C-alpha cells in the first residue's frame, strides 16, 4: 500500500509526510531497523 | 476546514529546512507531497 512507501520515504528523508502506523508487531522491529539505517547513512554522509 | 494556506506553506518549509523541529501542518494533496519530499531532501543536504 502507499502508506508503507510514504512512511519509508518520510523516515529516510525525515520529512514527516504521512501518518503511517505499523501496528503489526513484526513490522515494528523492521521500522526501528529502517530508522537506524537511515540515521547511519545520514551520519556517514555528513 | 483549514485545508491549506500560502502563509502556512512558508512556515512548514522554514521548519523543514531547520532540522524540522517546529510543528507544521501537512498538505492535503498528493502532488504537493512530492514537492515536500524534494524540499526535505534539499534541506537535509544543505544542513549536512
Amino acid at each position: 500500500l502507499s502508506s508503507a512507501m510514504w512512511f519509508s520515504w518520510g523516515v529516510l528523508l525525515n520529512s514527516g509526510i504521512g501518518e503511517g502506523a505499523p501496528r503489526s508487531f513484526s513490522a515494528r522491529i523492521l521500522g526501528m531497523v529502517w530508522a537506524g539505517f537511515a540515521m547511519i547513512i545520514v551520519a556517514s554522509y555528513t | 476546514g483549514p485545508s491549506f494556506t500560502i502563509g502556512k506553506a512558508i512556515w512548514l518549509l522554514w521548519g523543514l529546512v531547520f532540522n524540522n523541529s517546529v510543528p507544521v501542518q501537512n498538505p492535503k494533496g498528493t502532488t504537493s507531497k512530492i514537492m515536500v519530499s524534494v524540499w526535505a531532501f534539499f534541506a537535509v543536504i544543505f544542513l549536512a
